[PDB]
RNA sequence: ACUAUAGCUUUACAUUGUAUUGGAUACUAACUCGCGGGCGAGGACACUGUAUGGUGGGUAGUUU
RNA sequence: GGCUCCCAA
RNA sequence: AGGGUUAGUCGGGGCCUAAGGAUAAGCCGAAUGGCGAUCCGAUGGAAGAACCGGUUAAUAUUCCGGUACUGAUA
RNA sequence: ACCCUUGGUCAGGUUGAAGGUUAGGUAACACUAACUGGAGGACCGAAUCGGUAAGCGUUGAAAAGCUUUCGAAUGAACUG
RNA sequence: GGACACGAAUCCUGUGUGAAUGGCGGGGCCCAUCCCGUAAGGCUAAAUACUCCCGAGAGACCGAUAGUGAACCAGU
RNA sequence: UACGAAUUGAUCCGCAGAUAUCCGAAUGGGGCAACCCGUCAGGCCCCUGACACAUGAAUUUUCAUGAGCGAACGCGGGGAACUGAAACAUCUCAUUACCCGUAGGAGAAGAAAACAAGUGAUUCCCUCAGUAGUGGCGAGCGAACGGGGAU
């Protein structure tokens, strides 16, 4: 049975990466909210 | 950003009011158009996006004076 | 000073007992072969023939405190196997 | 529209005079085609002065 | 079903002017389109703004 | 593989 | 806890473009913005260039010995 | 789910369309015979895609499965 | 059409018009008298609002399932 | 734990300096943030360290200014619905929530084409007053003049 999560690093960074968040105004809104909450990880670019 | 370059007029927000006083949001739009003008002082042709009220002011006080007044009022740019 | 420390290990001892013109250094991860070569010439007054490099990432480790557990990492480094000209040692 | 006349105009004479016309007839025809110019106060004063220097 | 409404559509004013025996014709200069990098075709119409009358389960809020 | 045939080219 | 992954020739990238994306000149639009041909963008095109034998507890067309090739530079 | 660009895959066996050649036959076509040929949302059947019927499972090995059976398998195919 | 306490005097304007130079405007529909003021140019402190932060203090506020989600490895 | 520094004045405290890798408005060009690839002037020597190389607005290519982030308070541009009216459409919720733009230490307002039936620019507090009004005259909403103060 195929499950919902099928990993792909290129797709992950294209969809949720730091540059894609910075591209639009609402992505920068998301980044500002996460910084205000104080999250240790800001985007999926942080994980390794 | 469709604004009359001579008068500065822009679209207004108002209501459609039915007979039963139902109120619906609406826009009053400017009677706006692009027109080509002969500028006599510089002997040139200038295309202006203006309203009919702006055209009335131009026909009243001349195109050069209207352009100068609009520039001093900040409408022209 | 890109060179951090020499490599003392069984593999390095075996390769030096075999060839005797080969020496292993641990250097900064961003130093390429030309600068590793010039640096070892400066630090030891020898002529260098060839350089082989490999990048190591740090090992992941488990720091143990009184209450629980923390996840940490060691620093990354670069290995540099250095071949001197036939006749010289370190 | 109030216009000083600059050249001769058919069906509307009075060269070098003050005349009223429809705004389109004069914004789209005369002023673009050189004859006539809008009679602002400065141009009215200059025209009156030229008339007094002629007379 | 009741009330609105996007859209479509009618007329008036503005954009919008000139002549002839008014409401028709004609004109070109506003305005629109094509070609080439001015020329051709239209033309005071068309288009758009304001107002107005129709149509409007396409859409919405409700009642029963 | 050239080559032959075909049309959906 | 200590050790272990070695490349001019292997793979990738550096070069090129597709869908698409971001934009220039311009266009549209209460604002935030939306369009719009050069650039980006592989899943495709181009890539210059070997090997037989040994060898570790753990690497090998990468280390060692023989046979070569390929590109710059003086 | 659908679409766009660019790649890949489909053991083996069967059947025998168009067409071609050589005979007869025609005024010429027509029209019969043999061989050849290898078409097809053609046939049987692995990989593969799907999910017909039955059995098992139902605090299951599994938040939809397994075994047997069954459909398609050069295409309106499957797949990265 | 909108804002004004106000669901059509005052103020604003999408659309179409359009003066005056003692004149004009206002006093809740409209006229006259009376009274008040002088539009279509601009600037201006104080008394007013708030606390990310720094310093000094306080509480008939809590005392580890309370008090901030977080007294500790906490936006972990 | 070692090993060192320190009365020739360490460590520590106050003020002033030096250095300050990479990403990020990121600004030499790209990019999958913390990476890849360059040009021109020099200096070393295929490779290195140190310069410069963005865009928009005043401006005359020399020059200053801006971009981004960030508590609340201010001003402005858009702007709901649940709810209440014991249903619901005018009305209410509310010129609220929310989105967007943009200042300052405060901002906005402010010196009568004013209120009134004598006062004399703004702002804020207490009253006037739940009054005058307004409203399917329902649910509700709700002033101003005057007086007392801060300034
Ligand atoms: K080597
Ligand atoms: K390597
Ligand atoms: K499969
Ligand atoms: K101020
Ligand atoms: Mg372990
Ligand atoms: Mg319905
Ligand atoms: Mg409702
Ligand atoms: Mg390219
Ligand atoms: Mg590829
Ligand atoms: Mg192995
Ligand atoms: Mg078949
Ligand atoms: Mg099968
Ligand atoms: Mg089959
Ligand atoms: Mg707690
Ligand atoms: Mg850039
Ligand atoms: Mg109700
Ligand atoms: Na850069």
């Amino acid at each position: 049975m195929k499950r919902t999560y099928q990993p792909s690093n290129r797709k992950r960074l294209n969809k949720h990466g730091f540059r894609s968040r910075m591209a639009t105004a609402n992505g920068r809104r998301v980044l500002a909210a996460r910084r205000a909450k104080g999250r240790a990880k800001l985007t999926v670019s942080d994980e390794f | 950003s469709k604004i009359c370059q001579i008068t500065g007029k822009k679209a207004m927000v108002g209501n459609n009011v039915s007979h039963s006083k139902r109120r619906t949001k609406r826009v009053f739009d400017v009677n706006l158009f692009r027109k080509k003008f002969y500028w006599v002082e510089q002997d040139c042709w200038v295309v202006l996006r203006i309203s009919a009220a702006g055209l009335r002011l131009i026909n009243k006080i001349g195109l050069d004076a209207a352009i100068k007044r609009a520039a001093e009022k900040g409408f022209l740019n | 000073g890109i060179i951090i420390k020499p490599i003392i290990s069984e593999k390095m001892t075996a390769v030096t007992e075999k060839m005797s013109e080969r020496y292993g250094f641990r250097v900064s991860p961003n130093a390429n072969k030309i600068e590793i070569k010039k640096a070892v010439e400066a630090m030891y007054n020898v002529k260098v023939e060839d350089v082989n490099t490999m990048r190591y990432d740090g090992k992941r480790k488990n720091r143990y405190t009184k209450s629980g557990l923390i996840r940490g990492k060691e620093a990354s480094f670069k290995k540099a196997i250095v071949t001197l000209k036939k006749g010289e040692t370190i | 529209m109030q216009v000083i006349l600059k050249e001769d105009v058919v069906n509307l004479g009075y060269k070098d005079d003050i005349v009223t016309v429809k705004d389109g007839y004069g914004r789209n025809f005369l002023i673009p085609q050189g004859k006539a110019v809008i009679a602002s106060e400065s141009a009215k004063k200059v025209l009156a002065e030229n008339l007094r220097q002629r007379a």
